[PDB]
């Protein structure tokens, strides 16, 4: 029915008006502190005004740090563009790892286009050719309009067409019967289908069959579709245009990436700047999420420096585990949070505190609620000591199988019985070590 | 105003703060400070403003938070438009697809410019009647067509040549074109306004415009500023210049650059053509191949090399690509044919300016006493962490709904976010709970 | 329609269709040479061998 | 009027069959090496010998560079003259070995010179001559075509044999424009019409050339210099604009590719046919490798057997390092960076670094290229700041100077007009300095 | 007949230059010395010429300024034309577009090439006059000729393509023309009267063709239908295995069927003292195939360290390559046999010496290196002729003995100066005070 993995119990950050974090709320307990330093994040994101700004939230495992930042996603809501990344993902063999981030980076803003469009659509009744018995001396031989009759179920319509939007129709081999679609903006025709009214015509058919379309002839619509600026960048580099044998073959290769020049995204630059002064158009920032920040080489550190400073740059959050250990790509440069001091230095500082033997008692419970077992109040007294005892993610991954034990014991709720069954076929990682010290060969 | 509004790291400066004396103001032109570096850029400026000396080096010294972006930044900015500057990274360099002297030989040619100015005699006005003989008698009988501008009209004979070329492109007349004089190249701008009423829905094609104004043919000449590097990529590709957008180059050979170098030299010779000088900013060299420190070396000494000048606060540190430590992070051979220009760290006065200076910018208004705490952290951390505590003290105080922002609400914003300083003790003391080097990590609270 | 007009019209080349044969064309004249039998180009190779 | 820290040097500044004058050239003092330089060029002007290599070694700012560019100068235009770079050998598209090959090729030019006799001018009139076939037959005979030829100053009439015909109706030439015909290979060329009849039409679509100038008949040499390696591109790569082969060169992208050998022995098979008829004309170039310290053992090692080859040009290196260890092996230690079995090959040219009398000259020669004038009082500051700072330096600060004179509004440089420019540019040595009384990381 | 060619050191000598008992002469053929060296490679050379075996190695070792390479190259001169001989470096092997055990198998493919022969007939004769048949938009065109030869004279009508081969190139009564049927191709011997006789003999002749192609070509070309291209474009990677396992088996039928015979080249490979281990692992496996070309080595390197290996071997090659393969050392040059070939490369880059001059330069010869003695003989005649004349003069050797600098004299100045050149942990001294 629905699936669980080690989420959505978390609806957001749960915080009031007043900035004061609850007690529990939406899934989250304690961290009063680490929340209300989100929230004040959201506003900024919400407030437009700040480009660039970057936050960096550094914890011990198992903290929830990450968890923290879904709920921050689930706070922005669904409009505001959230692009995920890991460090690891930034390397590419196709380009420099450099165009790869700078192209999230710009992947993280969006932006939103509004265009009205007027569409005349229905089923062909009549349509005829006129020709006009003057040569002009310009073409031997051509015709003045098209007069092309449409059918719709709340009225009829006739149209007059030039020469051109009919010939596109002879391409699209529409017959005296048959739906079209006709747009008046691009002058595109396209065939949907033959009416369904006809069908009973013939025995078989190869045509499919749709029926007429509701609404007088005349239809104005406008479209509201947000797009990112990467996603105008894209189709701005590879054009969908021209029936050439080349754009053919061009289609058929494989996309592969390419570095941008700045040169065309200061031009993408322009007329979206053209179009946010027309109100065309709204820009919206976004944010970009990086996990495992310690895994950059110092050369996309450094390239961070320079990225951070521009107009464009997103609202960017950095999460970290490790303490000060050596930068990758650095020989003995030793750093905190394997990030360099000249990045720190930008960045603002975040610390999420451990959580308390009570507070994970709660933990098991709340992700006993979602997971929609039953467990009982002895044996959950167990589990939360077991979870002190090794660790807190390894009580939550002990409720998934205890599950089907119980299910076998046709029990409906666990019993302390269950999970010291459950204890003896999975051990974690404490036990696991010690067992491989002593053994014969690697345990 | 042309660019996107979203602020950035340094939006408030602007030009420099250089009079026609040089002399830098103590607050001008959104700086602050820096007197003697921002004159010795200002020397620079003038240097590159002359255009009559070529292939030089400037080096930018100072620690982290002296303001050299923001100095070279405001090079920029008092150069003004039309003058190509280039500003990249030494990391950027790296590149699978090109080699790291390729990709630094585009970086010194994309700074100097080319302006390049063409004249064209053409003839563009709106068609009234177009006769053309055909079973009459026979063969080009020399059909004549009347062309109409607002303020004249003239009748046209039409050769047998042009009588074939205007059959491509059918014109029924009714219409505005434009033929050129030259190659006689029939161009189709649009149909008059009275078209417009014959059909509900038109092809794409189709358009509207008014009649051309003034005399018949006309002589304009047009100017296209063009960077040597887009020459180039032009010319290395039969289509260069979708090449240029999808950002491949291809790696060009040398051997067409020495051509176009002919080109542009016959071009300034002729008069056609003249160049402006432009200038290259590399931010961050102290990491970069010792490869592109020699061809940097060679290649600065060439006719067109445009000024370079760069920023590095390493100091005396092991180069990337050698074992050995030279001084300030550069081969002494660059050091050798370079200027080196330092910037001071601020004092206390300065800064609570540049705080104020930057609260104008986001727009935030701060109390007297505000000033005097963010000032104070200020000194203790470094000038570029208070900047953000001013915009988050801004939300914190919007949450109080409150006008300025008070000096409890910039503690609380001190208090929710940890100076870098704190965190190296938090991490110090809780180092058992955080991962190590050596990988061990204390998961359990428990013991 | 006039805001369709209004749209189309202004399309801009963001160089030139003339700053491309502009840079392209060379001043240099023909000159017919021998070098024609210097270059023998790879389609002709094909039919040779 | 563009300088960058050259332009002052003209040629090498030798004089006839004798030793190098003090001061020629821009050039003064280390006579012995612009004259060794000398006997190079002249080597250089033999043209026989063949992957004969030099190298010239010193220290820093001894002007090692400006004797290449001096020689490069000395060769003349006409000689190809190739600067290279050796961190420019490592490429991604291609081995470095393939990229050295090419270099290799690149020096040495070849000229090419053709004369060819011509016939332009306008059309008077096209008249057919008939005479009487060999073989009896009713129809039409026509002997000759008569061809008439106007030009300014000149007036002509011509007699071609009867096959003109089918060039003629080719070009579709008839009467009143002007033509293009080559005296033994023939045919017709038509340049454009010619310029009394522009007139004649308000507006057409042809252009109209003016008749040529001289004489109808006229007999001009073209000469024409390819290198090797662009004669070798031009076989290596297809041509054409419709062909299946060119439309795979669309839509893709072309790399840089290794060359085989047979293509290259081939090429100099055809180039040894024409020079061998006295058409083709082969001149050795000059191959330059700055920097030579930045080249991997596998490039030294190439060169090795490539100096012996037989069109192996003559390759000049610098190198200002001294016992160093060579790129990709840790334990050899050779001068120079050079592995001693390539010096082996190699001819070395000491440079000595310049007096305190001659850094003086030297500054005041490149304030004349300069353009600024420095009195007699500065210009002993910028003496002694040359020899204790660097030489470079004092050269750097001739610009600012002047700048700073220019915001003063005096035309010359004063004292305190390099000593305001002395605060404001710092040089090496104060800065290495200055690093170390900063803990702020500077 | 004469390939592009300047002054080099491998110029003057042509040739091993041995007797038929193969003993070396003291001085033939440009070689001078090294006796039990040119003999040792002469037996390679009969070896080679005989063809009977295959897969078989030799190294020629030696210090630096030995002849090594000059041997070498005397055997691929006196090897002689018909017989392919491939000369890479050990750094030629390595290619960023294919992997270095490919383009190793690629130099083993080009040394051994093959020989096809064909007989195609021609017919060679001078024109009486030419006669064509064509209608203006008419379609079908008609020609007729006359040749002309001094026993026979006859009339030949002509086809459809031949008439478009005598309209490509001009045909006349005065020019003489030989054409093939097969090829259809026309060839212009020259100009008759309006300078070569009329050719003597029967119009019509057959004569036999050979066709030589190398076992790389046959490997690239069945490839791919552009894979031809590959051959003059060098651009080709991954040949597939089946296919060269396939091309075996078809040569093997074509040499039993007595189709097409093969000819044994020989391979040489210069520098190997670096090269990658999994080049000698190849070598060691691929030198047993039924074709392998005779393989002959140059090493100047002493024990060293193989590259991709810590240890170091000795002669710079693994002990499993140096098993297989033979080794021919070399010895160093005795005072006079310096001056001999001093002398002989004054005689190829024919510049004359003064006696005095020759036994200054052997002495300098003979303190330094050979080939810097050798390289000072070039310079001797250019400064000489500034002096007018044309002699090689003690006084010139001295002045281009302090002009051009010699090793051992740099390594002393580059040792005293150390200060002002640049010290490999980087620190210079540009400053004079
Ligand atoms: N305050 C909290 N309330 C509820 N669940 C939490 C809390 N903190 C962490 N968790 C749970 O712990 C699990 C793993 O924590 P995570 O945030 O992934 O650690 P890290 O930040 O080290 O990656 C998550 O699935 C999350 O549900
Ligand atoms: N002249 C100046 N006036 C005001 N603020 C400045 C000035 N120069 C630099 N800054 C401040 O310095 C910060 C940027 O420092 P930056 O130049 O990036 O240091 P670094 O280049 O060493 O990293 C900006 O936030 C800006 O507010
Ligand atoms: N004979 C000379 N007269 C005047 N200036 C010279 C002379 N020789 C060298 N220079 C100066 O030296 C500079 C070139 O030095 P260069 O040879 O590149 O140093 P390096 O030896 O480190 O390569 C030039 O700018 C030039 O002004
Ligand atoms: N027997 C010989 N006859 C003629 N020249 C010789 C002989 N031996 C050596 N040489 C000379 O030695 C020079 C090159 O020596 P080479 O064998 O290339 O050194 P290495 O063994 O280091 O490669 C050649 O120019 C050649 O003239
Ligand atoms: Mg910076
Ligand atoms: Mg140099
Ligand atoms: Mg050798």
């Amino acid at each position: 029915v629905t699936r669980t993995a080690a989420h959505t119990h978390i609806k957001g950050l749960g915080l009031d008006e007043s900035g004061v974090a609850k007690r529990v709320e939406g899934g989250f307990v304690g961290q009063i502190e680490a929340r209300e330093a989100c929230g004040v994040i959201v506003d900024l994101i919400k407030a437009k005004k700040m480009s660039g700004r970057a936050i960096l939230l550094a914890g011990g495992p198992s903290t929830g740090k990450t968890a923290l930042a879904l709920a921050i996603s689930q706070e922005l809501g669904p409009k505001v563009p959230f692009c995920p990344l890991v460090g690891s993902e930034l390397y590419s063999v196709e380009v420099k790892k450099t165009e790869t981030l700078m192209e999230n980076f710009r992947r993280a803003i969006g932006l939103r286009i509004k265009e009205t469009k007027e569409v005349y659509e229905g089923e062909v009744t009549e349509l005829t050719p006129e020709d006009a018995e003057n040569p002009l001396g310009g073409y031997g031989k051509t015709i003045s309009h098209v007069i092309v009759g449409l059918k719709s179920a709340k009225g009829t319509k006739t149209l007059r067409l030039d020469p051109t939007i009919y010939e596109s129709i002879q391409r699209e081999k529409v017959s005296i019967g048959d739906v079209i679609y006709i747009e008046a903006n691009t002058g595109a025709v396209k065939r949907v289908g033959r009416s369904d009214a006809y069908a009973t015509e013939f025995d078989l058919e190869t045509e499919e069959y749709v029926p007429l379309p509701k609404g007088e002839v005349h239809k104005k619509k406008e479209i509201v579709q947000d797009v990112t600026l990467h996603d105008l960048d894209v189709a701005n580099a590879r054009p969908q245009g021209g029936q050439d044998v080349i754009s053919m073959m061009g289609q058929l290769l494989k996309p592969k990436k390419t570095e941008i020049t700045e040169k065309l995204r200061q031009e993408v630059n322009k007329v979206v700047a053209k179009y946010i002064d027309q109100g065309v158009a709204e820009l919206i920032p976004g944010v970009l999420f990086i996990d495992e920040v310690n895994m950059l080489d110092i050369e996309i550190f450094t390239y961070l420096n320079k990225a951070l400073e521009s107009n464009i740059a997103p609202v960017v959050v950095l999460a970290s585990n490790r303490g000060m250990t050596t930068v990758r790509g650095t020989e003995d440069v030793i750093s905190p949070h394997g990030v360099p001091p000249d990045l720190i230095d930008r960045l603002l500082i975040v610390r999420t505190l451990p959580y308390d033997k009570d507070e994970i008692r709660t933990i098991i419970e709340r992700r006993a609620t979602v997971e929609r077992l039953q467990v009982e109040s002895s044996a959950l007294d167990l589990l939360a000591t077991m979870g002190t005892e090794t660790s807190l993610r390894y009580a939550l991954q002990l409720l998934a199988p205890c599950g089907i034990l119980a299910q076998t014991s046709n029990r409906k709720e666990i019993v302390v019985n269950d999970v010291n069954e459950a204890k003896l076929l999975f051990l974690d990682a404490k036990r696991s070590t010690k067992i491989l010290e002593t053994s014969a060969n690697y345990l | 105003l042309k660019s996107l509004s979203l602020i950035a790291a340094h939006s408030h400066i602007t030009g420099l703060g250089l009079d026609e004396n040089l002399q830098p103001r103590p607050t001008s032109e959104g700086m602050v400070g820096q007197l003697q570096a921002r004159r010795a850029a200002g020397v620079i400026l003038k240097m590159v403003q002359n255009g009559t000396i070529a292939g030089r080096a400037v080096l930018v010294a100072g620690p982290p938070s002296t303001g050299k972006t923001a100095l070279a930044m405001g090079v920029s900015q008092s150069l003004g438009k039309d003058v190509p500057f280039t500003a990249i990274a030494g990391s950027e360099i790296f590149s699978l697809e090109l080699s790291k002297t390729e990709a630094l030989t585009q970086a010194f040619r994309k700074s100097i410019g080319i302006k390049i100015k063409e004249e064209t005699e053409l003839i563009e006005g709106e068609v009234v009647e177009i006769q053309i003989d055909r079973s009459i008698t026979g063969g080009h009988k020399q059909g004549k067509l009347t062309i109409k501008t607002t303020d004249m009209e003239t009748i046209y004979e039409l050769g047998n040549k042009m009588i074939d070329g205007l059959t491509k492109e059918k014109v029924l007349a009714g219409d505005v074109i434009s033929i050129d004089k030259a190659s006689g190249k029939i161009t189709k701008l649009g149909r008059s306004f009275a078209r417009s009423r014959d059909y509900d829905a038109m092809g794409a094609d189709t358009r509207f415009v008014q009649c051309p104004e003034g005399e018949l043919q006309k002589r304009k000449t047009v100017v296209h500023t063009v960077s040597l590097h887009e020459i180039d990529v032009i010319n290395s590709r039969t289509q260069g210049f979708l090449a240029l957008f999808t950002g491949d180059t291809g790696e060009i050979r040398s051997e067409v650059r020495d051509q176009i170098n002919t080109k542009v030299a016959e071009w300034k010779e002729e008069g056609k053509a003249e160049i402006v000088p432009g200038v290259l900013f590399i931010d961050e060299v102290h990491m970069l191949d010792i490869e592109c420190f020699s061809f940097i070396n060679r290649a600065l000494e060439d006719e067109f090399a445009p000024i370079v000048m760069m920023a590095t606060n390493r100091g005396v540190s092991k180069t990337r690509g050698t074992n050995y430590k030279s001084p300030h992070g550069l081969p002494l051979d660059l050091l050798d044919r370079s200027i080196i220009i330092t910037t001071k760290s601020y004092n206390e006065q300065e800064i609570k300016t540049i705080l104020s200076i930057r609260a104008q910018e986001e727009e935030v208004e701060l109390s007297s006493d505000a000033l005097d705490l963010l000032t104070k952290t200020g000194v203790e951390t470094s000038l570029r962490y208070s900047s953000n505590l001013i915009s988050v003290a801004q939300q914190i105080a919007m949450k109080r709904k409150n006008n300025t922002v008070e000096v409890e609400d910039v503690k609380r914003a001190y208090l929710l976010f940890l100076d870098s300083a704190r965190s190296v003790k938090y991490v110090q003391e809780n180092e058992s709970q955080y991962i190590d080097d050596q990988g061990n990590v204390q998961i359990s609270i428990a013991k | 329609v006039n805001k369709l007009r209004c749209d189309r019209r202004p399309i801009f080349g963001k160089n030139l269709i003339d700053l491309l044969t502009k840079d392209r064309r060379v001043k240099y004249d023909k000159s017919s040479i021998i070098d024609n039998e210097l270059i023998k180009p790879l389609q002709t190779r094909v039919l040779d061998n």
